[PDB]
């Protein structure tokens, strides 16, 4: 009864090394999450978006890390604000393989904050919210120690912020929060 | 060791297509973002838009949106601009320019190409009127006295414009030429000394290789 | 869209001297999550294309001297030449690449600095061999005046002529440092035979009065 999607961030300041650290993660995620009914999907995001693949092309293939493996970085700006309203519109989408009665999930993880967006949150936030779409963040990195870039973050997040919003050191740090992520993606 | 070349430079007709190439020979265009950049003559730099080379993937300025199409081909490296239903405000110069990948959420426009003239004409080849600047019958006099050389009507650019075959060099200045009909209009100055004309000979030499015409015009004093 | 908003448009430099030019965004350009500025300045030198000479607003690229320094941040920038070479004419053009459409902003013309100098004003009849062809051209030249600011009227029998007129401004003179402008006025031969008087006037900074340089048709 779960639809997890990921909205991961390929901007060129993510260097090559902790690009596929961050896809390990998200292929370790989908293994220790092999429960019949949970569908993932993936959206990568920068200044252009590009669906790596659809709950339906996951459906049909369920091996993670063949999916995982071919994604190639994007590169340039971050575009989060876009990226969510691709994510909504494209990937929980019924002709994509979004199955209705299904519990709506987003993971987004980033390595900075958003800049020169045509949309603002405030455009994409309350249609995610309408949607159903429940969302948490993976703040990574030293872009997100100021007070400004963290309430970023908890306007990324679902509401409360202490409940949806994930911060790490860097990319190596993902592996150390493998576990209370698994603990957040059941129902 | 490392530059952007552009194709050559386009005489099109209105209401016609033009495809621009620019190849990098240094680098490839996969590792890059593709630019194109508009230049009027006196105007500044206009952004058309850009592309990634390596998913295709591109954005324009809304201006353009129509008018521009970016592509690439990775197996000749190289990067194309096409400019489709052609009007006289699309005869600019073309620049292709690449913004590297560093490291950095972008940067800016690190290689340049040498450009790509493109003119927008309806005009078929034609050739100048040659016509002489003597000063008035009534023109009084001083220790200097300026003469002129007027080039009239026609196509295309450019039209070379000497003086007594090159020898009279100093107190010479060639205005550039301007859109009088469909047509270019130009003029040339010369300053001499009034010692020298009309007791001496000055004359100009205009050659316009399109037209495979060179005219030689002596400047008389006026008639009366 | 981004306005780049840079002064002065053009500028009178003596070499060695140390020039300034200004460059002010409509929106703020400094990411906070890398705390760059999204800003780069060129060069385009007379006849040859932009060349980058400095990025995140103050990083020299490689190959650009010491003499050349940019400063700001957000959105009020300035590029800085300390001891101006001739080599360093050109325009100067700064671009915004923070957000999509990346902007340019309007030049800043380097221009040699020389002694105000007032135009010489000459005024030419159209030839016989233009008559015989149809119509009829009066050219009038306004040689080596600095600065490059001046404006010229033409006068038909008293009554100012606007339709015909096309104007054509030379580049600065690589020797003598002026500029110098020529106009034509271009009508048919019959409208130019209604006519006797035919004027040009020269107004510039070297005289409150303009420069005026006149004609007639039936003058033998
Ligand atoms: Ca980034």
């Amino acid at each position: 009864d779960s639809d997890i999607a990921f909205l991961i961030d390929g901007s060129g300041s993510i260097i090559p090394h902790d690009f596929r650290r961050m896809k390990e993660f998200v292929s370790t995620v989908m293994e220790q999450l092999k429960k019949s009914k949970t569908l993932f999907s993936l959206m990568q995001y920068s200044e252009e978006f590009r669906i790596h693949f659809t709950f339906k092309e996951f459906q049909n293939n369920p091996n993670p890390r063949s999916l995982v493996k071919p994604i190639t970085q994007l590169l340039g700006r971050t575009h989060t604000a876009t990226g969510i309203r691709k994510v909504v519109r494209e990937l929980f989408n019924i002709t994509n393989g979004a199955r209705k009665n299904a519990f709506k999930i987003l993971v987004v993880i980033t390595d900075g904050e958003k800049f020169g967006d045509p949309l603002g949150y405030e455009d994409v936030i309350p249609e995610a919210d309408r949607e159903g779409v429940i969302r948490y963040v993976i703040g990574v990195g030293d872009a997100f120690r100021s007070e400004k870039s963290r309430q970023e973050l908890n306007t990324i997040a679902s509401k409360p912020p202490r409940d949806h919003v994930f911060q790490v050191n860097n990319f190596e740090a993902l592996k150390t929060i493998q576990n209370q992520l698994r603990e957040k993606g059941f129902a | 060791q490392v530059q952007l070349q552009q194709s050559g430079a386009e005489l099109v007709k209105p209401g016609a297509s033009v495809k621009l190439s620019c190849t990098p020979s240094g680098f490839n265009i996969k590792d890059i973002y593709m630019q194109w950049v508009k230049q009027r003559p006196e105007q500044g730099l206009e952004w058309i838009g850009r592309i990634d080379p390596a998913n295709d993937k591109t954005k324009y300025d809304p201006k353009f949106q129509g008018k521009a199409t970016i592509t690439a081909d990775t197996s000749s490296n190289t990067a194309y601009l096409q400019l489709s239903s052609l009007t006289s405000e699309d005869t600019a110069v073309y620049y292709c320019a690449s913004e590297g990948h560093y490291g950095y959420d972008g940067y800016a426009m690190d290689y340049w190409g040498q450009g790509t003239t493109v003119t927008v004409s309806s005009a078929k080849t034609t050739p100048p009127s040659v016509y002489p600047l003597a000063p008035g019958s009534a023109a009084q006099t001083n220790s200097m006295v300026t003469l002129g050389c007027l080039v009239k009507g026609y196509f295309p650019e450019p039209v070379t414009v000497t003086w007594n075959s090159g020898s009279l060099s100093s107190g010479v200045h060639t205005f550039p030429a301007v859109l009088q009909s469909d047509l270019y209009t130009l003029s040339s100055s010369v300053t001499v000394p009034s010692s020298p004309r009309p007791s001496e000979t000055v004359t100009c030499n205009v050659a316009h290789p399109a037209s495979s015409t060179k005219v030689d015009k002596k400047i008389v004093p006026r008639d009366c | 869209d981004i306005e780049m908003t840079q002064s002065p448009s053009s500028l009178g430099v003596s070499v060695g001297e140390k020039v300034t030019m200004s460059c002010k965004s409509s929106q703020n350009l400094l990411y906070s999550s890398n705390q760059k500025n999204y800003l780069a300045w060129y060069q385009q030198k007379p006849g040859q294309s932009p060349k980058l000479l400095i990025y995140w607003a103050s990083t020299r690229e490689s190959g650009v001297p010491d003499r050349f320094t940019g400063t700001g941040s957000g959105t009020d920038f300035t590029l800085t030449i300390s001891s101006v070479k001739a080599e360093d004419l050109a325009v100067y053009y700064c671009q915004q690449y923070y957000s999509y459409p990346l902007t340019f902003g309007a030049g800043t013309k380097l221009e040699l600095k020389r002694a105000d100098a007032a135009p010489t004003v000459s005024i030419f009849p159209p030839s016989s061999e233009q008559l015989t062809s149809g119509g009829a051209s009066v050219v009038c030249f306004l040689n080596n005046f600095y600065p490059k600011d001046i404006n010229v009227k033409w006068k038909i029998d008293g009554s100012e002529r606007q339709n015909g007129v096309l104007n054509s401004w030379t580049d600065q003179d690589s020797k003598d440092s002026t500029y110098s402008m020529s106009s034509t006025l271009t009508l048919t031969k019959d409208e130019y035979e209604r006519h006797n008087s035919y004027t040009c006037e020269a107004t510039h900074k070297t005289s409150t009065s303009p420069i005026v340089k006149s004609f007639n048709r039936n003058e033998c």
